């Protein structure tokens, strides 16, 4: 089989600067008909791959002129002249000269933007959930940079570690930030035995904690 | 407009077979190649094989020769891929794609989950603020993946963060937030919509201000 090598799993770039992504083939992709049989695609989280370049150097309809493709018969380069937030995702090369068709392993773009403080919101359990015997408290920490962040839960002033599950988004396609959700799941009986609930974060944008709280009975 | 329609999910018992469908529209189905591609979660793309629907002429990647079988129905303009004797290594998204000259078009992919666990529809909970403004939606206790979560049936898309699901005890949980101008809510209507393809369910929950 033709081996397609994208040797970098990830490449960092500062927004507004240029980037070059490399792909190499084990044999020439030049067809007897004169065309070079090499595609580039961009894949965003949860989506099907989007065509960027066909026949090695032709820009696809709808793709901005910031994108270009070039190469010899075995070394290929996708260039973005000025990187924008919408360009984040995973880039793949594909040869279609010979069966079986083969892809390179993918290269993620990491956009190294400026620091940004999180916007924090806390949510008491839904009344509908309480009827089922459970009580989940949710905290969102949104649009921050860099990715590293701590959260701590406190109940009546005491740290609670058990029952917490966290999830992080990929970089935002408009502002290159990260977001995080933290969920503390209790039984209804446990939730009703306490009154103050606090989501406390730390991030490099502040030298003190970033805190949101509520009292269960304060409605 | 060229379109390829695939189901969102198939739950398959270990050792069983599954048949994946890909319904074509917007062009002459018999006249262009259909390709199939595998993608394991968090990993890269792998080519399985292709078929020319007018003739059923096929090519297979050697790696899949004993796993995949490609066929077509030219009456309904549908392409099919049968996968045999499934193992956990077969859990993945499977895409169909076509080729019209230089230009490929892709389906949305079917997520195949190989498991003995039963399908379970999610409980969906609206999250109003403590007594800009941010609202939430909690989707708890479902199996398999995926769901499709929208706000206002997809018309509210800016300022949304929908988080990856977390698995515990053979059940998934996912959340989403949406952030709007404070003059927007609760003056105007905001609803979370959740579709779970494996259970054929769709639920709507309007976000309402908390009472006393």
């Amino acid at each position: 089989d033709i081996v397609m090598t994208q040797a970098a799993p990830s490449v960092p770039v500062t927004p507004g600067e240029s980037v070059s992504i490399s792909c190499r083939s084990s044999k020439s992709l030049l067809h007897s008909n004169g065309n070079t049989y090499l595609y580039w695609f961009l894949q965003r989280p949860g989506q099907s791959p989007q065509l960027l370049i066909y026949r090695m150097s032709n820009l696809a309809s709808g793709v901005p002129d910031r994108f270009s493709g070039s190469g010899s018969g075995t070394a290929f380069t996708l260039r973005i002249s000025r990187v924008e937030a919408e360009d984040v995702g995973v880039y793949y090369c594909l040869q279609h000269l010979e069966y079986p068709f083969t892809f390179g392993a993918g290269t993620k773009l990491e956009l190294k933007r400026a620091d940004a403080a999180p916007t924090v919101s806390i949510f008491p359990p839904s009344s509908e959930q309480l009827t089922s015997g459970g009580a989940s408290v949710v905290c969102f920490l949104n649009n921050f940079y860099p990715k590293d962040i701590n959260v701590k839960w406190k109940i009546d002033g005491s740290e609670r570690q058990n029952g917490v599950l966290n999830s992080w988004t990929d970089q935002d396609s408009k502002d290159s930030t990260y977001s995080m959700s933290s969920t503390l799941t209790l039984t209804k009986d446990e939730y009703e035995r306490h009154n103050s609930y606090t989501c406390e974060a730390t991030h490099k944008t502040s030298t003190s904690p970033i805190v949101k709280s509520f009292n269960r009975n304060e409605c | 407009q060229v379109q390829l329609q695939q189901p969102g999910a198939e739950l398959v018992k270990p050792g069983a077979s599954v048949k994946l469908s890909c319904k074509a529209s917007g062009y002459t189905f018999t006249n262009y190649w259909i390709n199939w591609v595998k993608q394991r979660p968090g990993q890269g793309l792998e080519w399985i094989g292709n078929i020319y629907p007018g003739s059923s002429y096929t090519h297979y990647n050697e790696k899949f020769k004993n796993k995949a079988t490609l066929t077509v129905d030219t009456s309904s303009s549908t392409a099919y891929m049968q996968l045999s004797s499934l193992t956990s290594d077969d859990s993945a998204v499977y895409y169909c794609a076509n080729k019209l000259g230089w230009f490929p078009y892709w389906g949305q992919g079917t997520l195949v989950t190989v498991s003995a666990a039963k399908t379970t529809a999610p409980s969906v909970y609206p999250l109003a603020p403590v007594c800009s403004v941010t609202l939430g939606c909690l989707v708890k206790g479902y199996f398999p993946e995926p769901v499709t979560l929208t706000w206002n049936s997809g018309s509210l898309s800016s300022g949304v963060h929908t988080f990856p699901a977390v698995l515990q005890s053979d059940l998934y949980t996912l959340s989403s937030s949406v952030t709007v101008t404070s003059s927007t809510w609760p003056s105007q209507s905001i609803t979370c919509n959740v579709a779970h393809p494996a259970s054929s369910t769709k639920v709507d929950k309007k976000i309402e201000p908390r009472g006393p």
